[PDB]
């Protein structure tokens, strides 16, 4: 952060690049960091805390004038506010159990399936068939560091699923590579791609 | 059923039989449902596989060494829900999710009985029956399995 | 809670002392010098590299690598051909066709991993109710050919006849966690 | 008990030796045949019989969590020996 | 706006399936049978559309069963027979139906095992 | 009296309490051409007439934000002129029309 | 340790902060190897009584979705309605609001 | 109860109340608004009325759903209109999500919402590439994810798991060319599907 | 007897907050050492 | 050198891990989700391990939730290293890439 | 049967739409062989265009012909542009896989293929 | 036959054909196509190499995971031929360099390699010994190779009878020694070809036509001794055969005729090259012996192939030899050659 957040070059190479405005990010569906980098206060840990994030104090870095250096700072600084949370998640950890206490959804202990029967049966079914989720459908949107990592499960009574589907934050950001690359040339379009936190696995799926 | 055992005492084990080269008794796991004496007394007409004793010490099978070698002796396999007595040739060649099941017919007797031939990667592992009411009823002979 | 990262612009009628402070940042470009001294701070450090074949980096007892078929302390191949280790293997890598051993016992005639498959996920050593198939701490078993990664059963028992001094220590270190 | 076939190749746990008239013996040329010399058919036979006192008893593999789900055997037969399907350990009743 | 056409609704062409898997390919529509080991009859109640099997040659290297016809492990679950033939006629495939096999309802009394006159008088209780 | 919004490309557009009034008053007028029984006209009038009273009584912007949720007032003028643009679309279209054209053919019983 | 106390001052200066206390080359402070064996706690519900699965069967408390305005099955002054109360200006992150 | 994910009864009335709202405001092209035990909403519609309930949900004071998330296409080949095409949307303002699904045949297209949500420029293209559902009024429909000669719509359940062609290098023509599929293991479809309903009174009565 | 892996009391604080200590002969000493070095170069 | 119109043809890494989950149970598909974002692994597992839980109407224990959050925000640091620095290789500064891949 | 059409009406309007497409390939096969190095002359390049149009003539449904044109406009947009390769366009020819005998007698000197 | 030599498999690339084969010269030009036409259909192909492991990498593909197994050897020993042809049903002979090495001459390579193989192959018990002589090589030729390539054609028949002997014409293909020979005369002032090219009638043949011919010869019940001749159509004349090349390769073309008094001595100057020579005493003379009319022999068309004309597959082998400003030139263009029937 010393080496980069005060130069000219880094500050004359990222600034005013990718000035994707607020209401157009949402029309494009970024939802992760390419919108809070433009001032949209939004995060699924202060708004939709899914695991233990209710009782976890931290700050959501927001930046106005979102131009590949203002979201850089939102990206260098959520490395801090996550380093702040380690201070919490290390201190308070209750001495409890580690998997679901329900042997038809989470298999038993590897020694509990050598004294007892049922634990051996459920072990012989969990790791052959599964556990027969009910039919339904969900959308778990999770804030991975790219953003709203989504999963549209569609279940049936079987132990297999019926068409999962994955929301790649990056399948919407890479489509924003067309308007953000307007006015900007070959040597700073190369920087836009890195200011979308691109990974070509989540997308190409 | 439940998830956990509150059983911490000690089990029992039963003394295995030698019914024959088709039926492989492991009777530590029999649950005394009498779905094998009601077969050998009402469909085969044999009256051999009685229940000998009382309590947990009760234990299905002949009191003596006898060979349950009849036609329709391989159907105690299919009818015992437990795997106490199962098929000796198809002892350990496969495992049922591994299979692929194609519905075909018997030959070699003129009944034209219906069958589920189960395969494992381009080979044959069992020859099971289909339920069809006019033909046999639900079960097949020992030659065609 | 939200935090502004780039928001400080407020014209305080910058005094001439705060001008040179800015006009000597420029014309001596000194903010960069604070980067050159920053990289000068690291050549004088100890480079973290390690002479690999003489200094092979740190691992832990659960590091899952090359598979192996363990064995009871009195011979007796520890596999019993259950088939709940290919029914879970997601890469569809294992084929364990079996027979009665002619002792009356129950063992494999066939076992297989295609190590060009085998995602190295651990589902087979945690599913095995007998601790036969494990996933050893090898990670130097590269091969010049495709056929040497089709470990069947003889390359995979004797492999387990190799690392058993080194496996059991890690299994003994971890049968409380699993 | 690795004993060579009349062709020359070695025998495995299971008789699988490629016949003399087989074309798939090239693959061992300039190479060799990984075959385990320690047959479990015999090592388990090189193991005595625990002449225990009770009629119903337990087997493990040296550690309840370290192998062999705990199964129990009926040692009424004095002629044959009772064995666990997991190991091949034999037992007797002594009376 | 609306347009009339009485044709067979062929979708032979929008799917690849070059030529060998349209005409030289059978189809079977059926309720799968009951695994007679179990008394469980919920693996019935659908109308799977399994296909014929073809050559499965043993790999010369290894023993693996290998194939060339990919359209072999091809289950497709439906809920009615009227919905299955409408789907295979469409894609150019040739169906061969086998109708449902429900078992009879059967009068079963616990007391007929204990008859004076009749012949169902059981033994072993 | 707003220097720099948090947002980007959403200019100040000073003189609120006018445009927020020019628009809501203009929805009420581009309404009244719908049917009275159409529930879009029934509902959005319940919306605007609240917001129009939460501007026609409150002159201070910062507390007006705490009356019509939608803080950063300028983000509301973007919405007020957007609903306005939608009623026009809902006029040339006929959403209040009778129960659906071509209902579904056993299309949704999910477990297959 | 490989510092010899004349490069510490250089190394601490050219960067501009102390880094002999916050170095990234781990020596001994780390947790060692071969920790003592644990005894993991059995979770709840291992208590041998009042643990019928029928009471704690979350997987089976499901029930199919409540259909609203079905065109052929249900067919079910009035105020306006939002899908939820709206989100607002959260807070402003005391102890570091402008960095 | 310690292992069963409490139901949180409050946000099941909020959405069901907004469900009647979206239906009676808009009886056209809407049927069986539904809301699951999992507190999430579903509004199924007739495909001629897509844009009139995406502009509505983008441009409306009490239904601000201006950010698109996904556009799937589920295949169910036991019905005429096999392709269920599911939208799911998000309110920054209300912190509420919603589901707006439709139907379609192998040939009964659906007009595109690229004007409403530009995010669906590519979510629609993949649906074309994966399934084959055409989309009226769409800039540059074409493949994204499949090869430049891939005859087929792969996520159709009619499509085999390994396709019909696979590629390799032919030294005789010096190219990566296709000859039809020739496996070495034959993917073993296991029959992992039990009897025993597992969910009674949550089932199919004849 | 149980010890899964809990922590001990506290662990003390971490220092996540940024700290770039400003430093340098400020704005007059630079040009003074510069120009003074540059008149001497002329004399 | 100025860019008038770009046309990415993402798809050169498609494999089809929305169609293979269809043939693999919920545990036998978990490690596919590491592959999607191969930089932030646990944050995907943490997602797929909730959509499944929702359908099951189940909650994990607390100690799992905490550690599931602990690694969910170590992956947060595995990635913004992989984004701050990979965005600098393309621009030229190579060293903080190396400084952090010891970290 | 009172079905909804797309991009056309009864078939005779949906064949100019097919000829407008043949009106785009026949002028752009000599362009591709120049752009990207190909062995084909022009005539076994153009005859293949007719060969892949004289495969789907058995169709009699407008909606289907309205749809096959579109996929052709894809593969012409992908060929007038060089998004394809020598590999992809010389993939239509099936030069590698030996053409199996249609006749009965030789069809089971190898394989159980009915 | 046995149980695995059975061809139970469709097509190839994972199937079986019962064509477990040795192909000795599978490091050069023709054998890389032979292995391709065996491995593609599904066949074990034993490939003995005397050479760099790096030069046999391109043979690692065109092989379906076990059917490509390599081993080492040299001609000057025994027990390295009695390991390759052991587990075989087929044997193929493709050896022959173009010249004399310091250690292997024309007689050590065209006579003593097939003899030792075919005897060492008859003892094993294999059924087929496809051999490749060269057409125009009856005896009494003007060369020294073709005077020895018929000796091998007799010292094989006298050792392993019932052998197939293919006598192909002068072959062309990518990385050939025939079209890429005349193509590289452009490095000098011009082409010194004899008698202004005339008096040298040539019908060349494409590689795959030869290779598809071999691969089908190892499967027929026919060809249990039948000689062959893989010649191809369009019996060209050399002057027009070369003018076609240098119109295809658009550089230029002017002749510079010579007798054999000097044009066979220039080869003795370039024959003094420790590396792969550009010409030789005899590589000049094959070009000029090349004269034949087909008389009775079976040929391709009664073996499985419909041969390919040079008019069509000449881009692929001369598109490299061109300059920019001719790098795309559309064989629509370039004035096909004049073919002579005689
Ligand atoms: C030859 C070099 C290879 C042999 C190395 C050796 O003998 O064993 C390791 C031996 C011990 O080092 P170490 O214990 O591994 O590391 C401790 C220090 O951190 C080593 O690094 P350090 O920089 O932290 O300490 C070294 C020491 C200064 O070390 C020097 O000798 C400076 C070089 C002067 C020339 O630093 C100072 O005290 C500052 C003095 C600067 C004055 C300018 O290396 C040495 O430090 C000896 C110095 C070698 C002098 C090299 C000059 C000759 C160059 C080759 C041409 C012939
Ligand atoms: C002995 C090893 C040499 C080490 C020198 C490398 C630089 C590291 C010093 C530490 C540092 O980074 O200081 C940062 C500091 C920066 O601190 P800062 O960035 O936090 O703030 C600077 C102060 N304000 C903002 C008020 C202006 O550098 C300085 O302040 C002063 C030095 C800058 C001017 C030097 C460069 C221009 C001079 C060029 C003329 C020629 C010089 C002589 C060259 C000799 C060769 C010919
Ligand atoms: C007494 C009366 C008479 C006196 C008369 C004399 C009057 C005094 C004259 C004073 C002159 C001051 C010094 C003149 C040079 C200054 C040049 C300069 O101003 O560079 C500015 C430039 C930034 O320009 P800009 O586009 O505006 O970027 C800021 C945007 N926010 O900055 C840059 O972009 C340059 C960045 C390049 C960094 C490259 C790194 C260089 C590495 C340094 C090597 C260190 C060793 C030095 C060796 C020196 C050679 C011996
Ligand atoms: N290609 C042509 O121009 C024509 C060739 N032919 C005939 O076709 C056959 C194929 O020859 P071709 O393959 O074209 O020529 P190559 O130059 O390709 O030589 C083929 C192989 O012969 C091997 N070889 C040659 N001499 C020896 C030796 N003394 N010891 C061991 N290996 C040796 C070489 O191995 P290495 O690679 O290690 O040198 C080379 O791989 C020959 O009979 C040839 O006469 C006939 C007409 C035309
Ligand atoms: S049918 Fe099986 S379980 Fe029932 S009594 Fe007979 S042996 Fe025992
Ligand atoms: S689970 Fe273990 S014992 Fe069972 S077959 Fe697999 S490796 Fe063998
Ligand atoms: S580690 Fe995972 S992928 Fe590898 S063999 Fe075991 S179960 Fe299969
Ligand atoms: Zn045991």
């Amino acid at each position: 952060e010393e080496m980069l957040t005060n130069n000219r070059i880094w500050r004359n190479r990222t600034v005013d690049i990718g000035v994707v405005t607020a209401e157009d990010a949402l029309n494009y569906g970024f939802s992760g960091v390419m919108l809070r980098g433009s001032g949209i206060q939004w995060d699924l840990r202060k708004t939709q805390p899914y695991d233990v994030y209710d009782q976890v104090e931290f700050d959501v870095p927001i930046g106005s004038r979102g131009d590949c250096y203002d979201r850089y700072l939102c990206r260098v600084e959520e490395m801090r506010q996550s380093l702040r949370i380690i201070e919490q998640c290390l201190n308070k950890m209750p001495p409890g159990e580690i998997k679901v206490d329900d042997a038809k959804v989470s298999p038993p202990k590897r020694a509990e399936m050598k004294t007892s029967m049922e634990s051996l049966i459920h072990h012989f079914k969990l790791y052959t068939e599964g556990y027969q989720v009910p039919p339904g459908a969900t959308y778990t949107a999770i804030e991975a560091p790219k953003g709203e990592f989504g999963v549209y499960l569609v279940s049936d009574g079987s132990s297999r699923p019926y068409r999962c589907k994955i929301k790649a934050p990056g399948f919407a950001h890479l489509a924003g590579l067309d308007k953000m690359s307007k006015g900007h040339m070959l040597a700073d379009v190369v920087a836009i791609i890195g200011t979308q936190d691109i990974v070509f696995g989540e997308i190409d799926r | 059923g439940s998830d956990r055992s509150r059983f911490l005492e000690g089990k029992r084990a039963v003394e295995d039989k030698n019914i024959g080269p088709l039926v492989k008794t492991i009777m530590t796991r029999c649950i005394q449902c009498t779905r094998c004496i009601r077969f050998a007394s009402e469909i085969a007409g044999v009256d051999d596989l009685g229940t000998t004793g009382r309590g947990n010490d009760m234990q299905v099978g002949t009191y003596i060494e006898k060979m349950f070698m009849s036609e329709l002796s391989g159907n105690v396999i299919d009818i015992c829900p437990v795997g106490a007595l199962t098929s000796k040739p198809y002892a350990f060649t496969a495992r049922p999710w591994e299979t692929r099941k194609t519905e075909s017919i018997d030959v070699m007797d003129a009944v034209g009985s219906n069958i589920v031939v189960s395969t494992r990667t381009g080979e044959v592992m069992r020859i099971l029956p289909r339920m069809h009411e006019d033909i046999n009823e639900e079960w097949i002979s020992d030659k065609t399995r | 809670t939200y935090k502004y990262v780039n928001k400080k612009e407020q014209e305080s009628e910058v005094d001439m002392k705060s001008a040179t402070d800015n006009a000597a940042r420029i014309l001596m470009w000194t903010e960069l010098i604070r980067g050159l001294g920053m990289t000068l701070s690291y050549l004088f450090r100890e480079p973290a590299t390690i002479n690999y074949p003489f200094e092979k980096g740190p691992l832990s007892p659960r590091f899952r690598g090359e598979h192996a078929l363990r064995r009871y302390p009195s011979g007796e191949e520890r596999c019993i051909a259950c088939k709940l280790c290919e029914a879970i293997c997601p890469a569809q890598a294992i084929t364990i066709e079996a027979e009665p051993r002619a002792d009356g016992s129950r063992r494999t005639t066939r076992y297989d991993i295609d190590m060009t498959k085998c995602i190295y996920c651990g589902f087979c050593q945690e599913a095995c109710p007998v601790d036969a198939i494990v996933e050893g701490p090898n990670f130097e078993f590269s091969t010049e050919t495709h056929e040497e990664l089709l470990y069947n059963k003889e390359k995979l028992l004797n492999n387990g006849d190799k690392w058993e001094a080194e496996i059991a220590a890690n299994i003994q270190a971890d049968y409380l966690y699993r | 008990g690795v004993q060579v076939s009349p062709s020359g190749e070695k025998i495995t746990h299971t008789g699988q030796v490629y016949d003399e008239k087989d074309y798939r013996r090239v693959r061992f040329v300039d190479r060799q045949k990984e075959v385990n010399e320690n047959f479990a058919i015999d090592l388990i036979a090189q193991q005595p019989v625990n002449e225990v006192e009770h009629r119903i008893i337990a087997c493990d593999g040296g550690g309840g969590a370290l192998g062999h789900p705990k199964v129990y055997i009926n040692l009424d037969k004095e002629t044959k020996t009772g064995t666990c399907g997991y190991c091949g350990l034999q037992f007797k009743q002594h009376h | 706006q609306l347009i009339t056409v009485d044709e067979k609704l062929d979708i032979t062409t929008l799917t690849g399936v070059p030529e060998e898997h349209i005409k030289t390919r059978k189809v079977r529509i059926f309720v799968p049978a009951r695994n007679n080991m179990q008394s469980g009859v919920n693996n019935t109640k659908k109308w799977k559309m399994e296909f014929d099997t073809r050559e499965r040659w043993e790999n010369p290297l290894m023993g693996w069963a290998s194939t060339a016809d990919p359209l072999s492990n091809m289950v497709l679950t439906f809920s009615a027979k009227e919905d299955a033939i409408a789907f295979a006629e469409k894609n150019g495939w040739s169906y061969d139906v086998e109708e449902k096999k429900v078992p009879k309802p059967k009068s079963k009394s616990y007391g007929a095992n204990f008859s004076w006159n009749k012949r169902t008088r059981v033994s072993t209780k | 009296l707003k220097k720099t919004t948090g947002l980007v490309g959403l200019a100040v557009c000073d003189t609120p309490h006018e445009r927020l009034t020019i628009l809501y008053t203009k929805t009420l007028d581009i309404l009244k051409h719908f049917p009275k029984h159409a529930a879009y006209r029934k509902y959005t009038e319940q919306i605007t007439n609240e917001k129009l009273d939460m501007v026609k009584a409150e002159p201070d912007v910062k507390k007006l934000e705490a009356l019509l949720q939608g803080g950063e007032v300028e983000e509301v003028i973007l919405q007020a002129e957007k609903e306005l643009s939608l009623a026009r679309k809902m006029l040339k279209w006929k959403p209040w029309e009778p129960l659906v054209e071509e209902p579904p053919a056993n299309q949704w019983k999910w477990p297959i | 340790a490989s510092a010899t106390r004349v490069i510490q001052k250089l190394r601490n200066w050219a960067s501009g902060q102390d880094l002999q206390a916050k170095l990234q080359l781990r020596y001994q402070e780390i947790a060692k190897r071969t920790q003592p064996p644990p005894k993991l706690p059995v979770g709840p519900s291992h208590k041998l009584s009042n643990n019928y699965y029928c009471t704690r069967d979350g997987r089976r408390e499901v029930v199919p979705p409540s259909i609203i305005m079905s065109s052929q099955k249900a067919l079910v002054e009035k105020k306006a309605v939002t899908p939820a109360p709206p989100m607002k200006r959260w807070e402003l992150s005391k102890d570091q609001p402008y960095l | 109860r310690p292992t069963v994910r409490p139901r949180s009864d409050v946000t099941h009335k909020q959405l069901s109340a907004f469900g009647e709202y979206v239906a009676e405001i808009l009886p056209k092209y809407v049927q069986q608004v539904q809301v699951s035990c999992l507190d999430e909403l579903e509004i199924c519609i007739h495909p001629d009325g897509v844009i009139p309930t995406l502009t509505f949900l983008r441009d409306h004071t009490n239904a601000q759903f201006k950010s698109l998330a996904d556009l799937t296409a589920v295949d169910v080949p036991t019905r005429q209109n096999r392709f269920e095409i599911v939208y799911n949307l998000l309110s920054l303002r209300f912190n509420s999500r919603i589901r707006v699904k439709t139907y379609a045949d192998e040939l009964t297209p659906i007009d595109s919402i690229v004007s409403v949500h530009i995010a669906a420029n590519w979510y629609e293209r993949e649906v074309w590439d994966m399934f084959g559902v055409f989309f009226f009024n769409h800039p540059d429909l074409r493949r994204i994810l499949t090869d430049y000669g891939f005859e087929g719509h792969p996520f159709r359940k009619d499509f085999p798991l390994t396709g019909y062609v696979e590629l390799r290098y032919d030294d005789e023509v010096k190219r990566v060319v296709a000859e039809p599929v020739e496996l070495a293991q034959e993917f073993r479809k296991f029959d992992l599907n039990s009897p025993w309903e597992a969910f009674p009174a949550y089932r199919q009565p004849p | 007897v149980k010890q899964d892996m809990p922590p001990p009391g506290g662990y003390g604080p971490i220092d996540y907050k940024r700290n770039l200590p400003r430093r340098g002969l400020s704005g007059y000493s630079m040009f003074a050492v510069g120009i003074g070095a540059l008149i001497f170069g002329y004399w | 050198e100025m860019v008038r119109k770009c046309d990415p043809h993402i798809g050169l890494l498609h494999r089809g891990t929305e169609k293979l989950i269809e043939y693999k149970t919920y545990l036998q598909a978990l490690p596919y989700f590491d592959r999607l974002d191969y930089v932030s692994m646990m944050c995907n597992e943490q997602a797929y391990s909730i959509a499944v839980e929702k359908l099951l109407n189940i909650q994990p224990p607390p100690r799992a939730q905490w550690i599931r959050v602990l690694f969910g925000e170590i992956t947060r640091i595995l990635n913004h290293i992989m984004a701050v620095t990979t965005h600098a290789l393309d621009i030229g500064a190579m060293t903080p890439f190396f400084w952090m891949f010891e970290e | 049967t009172s079905v909804k059409p797309i991009f056309s009406r009864d078939l005779n309007e949906a064949k100019r739409r097919v000829r407008e497409l043949y009106r785009a390939w026949y002028r752009e096969v000599p362009n591709t062989v120049h752009l990207m190095q190909l062995d084909i002359t022009v005539k076994q390049g153009r005859d293949k265009v007719r060969e892949m149009f004289m495969k789907n003539a058995h169709v009699t449904d407008p909606r289907v012909v309205d749809l096959l044109v579109i996929k052709g406009k894809m593969e012409l947009q992908e060929t007038i542009k060089v998004w394809k390769q020598r590999t992809h366009v010389m993939r239509f020819f099936h030069e590698t896989e030996t053409p199996r005998p249609k006749d009965f007698l030789s069809k089971f000197y190898m394989g159980h293929d009915p | 036959l046995h149980h695995a030599v059975i061809p139970h498999g469709k097509g190839g690339r994972s199937s079986v054909s019962g064509v477990v084969a040795t192909v000795f010269g599978a490091t050069g030009f023709l054998g890389r196509y032979v292995v391709n036409h065996l491995g593609r259909m599904g066949s074990q192909v034993i490939i003995p190499y005397r050479c760099d492991v790096y030069d046999i990498m391109h043979l690692r593909l065109m092989g379906d995971l076990g059917q490509l197994t390599f081993l080492e050897w040299d001609a000057r020993d025994k027990d390295s031929i009695r390991k390759a042809v052991q587990h075989s049903n087929v044997v193929i002979n493709l050896i022959g360099r173009e010249w004399e090495t310091r250690n292997f001459d024309f007689e050590d390579v065209f006579v003593n390699i097939p003899r030792a193989i075919a005897q060492a192959s008859k003892e094993a018990g294999v059924e087929r010994f496809i051999h490749v002589s060269h057409l125009n090589a009856s005896m009494k030729s003007s060369s020294k190779s073709l005077r020895s390539k018929a000796v091998g054609e007799k010292e094989v028949r006298s050792v392993f009878p019932e052998a197939i002997i293919i006598r192909p014409s002068d072959i062309f293909g990518r990385e050939d020694r025939f079209l890429n020979h005349f193509a590289n005369y452009r490095w000098f002032l011009a082409v010194p070809l004899v008698s202004l090219g005339f008096k040298t009638v040539k019908q060349p043949v494409y590689v795959a036509d030869v290779s598809k011919g071999i691969v089908n010869a190892t499967k027929d019940p026919d060809a249990v001794g039948k000689t062959f001749a893989f010649t191809g159509p369009n019996r060209y004349l050399l002057f027009h055969l070369v003018k076609y090349i240098f119109g295809m390769t658009h550089r230029t073309f002017i002749p510079y005729p010579l007798p054999l008094f000097v044009y066979s001595w220039i080869g003795k100057l370039f024959g003094l090259s420790p590396f792969e020579p550009w010409t030789t005493k005899d590589k000049v003379e094959r070009i000029h012996i090349s004269d034949v009319m087909p008389t009775d022999l079976p040929g391709l068309e009664d073996l499985g192939v419909q041969p390919t004309p040079l008019e069509l597959k000449s881009i692929e082998v001369l598109r490299r030899h061109r300059t920019y400003r001719w790098l795309s030139s559309e064989i629509e263009e370039t004035k096909p050659a004049k073919t002579v029937n005689y």
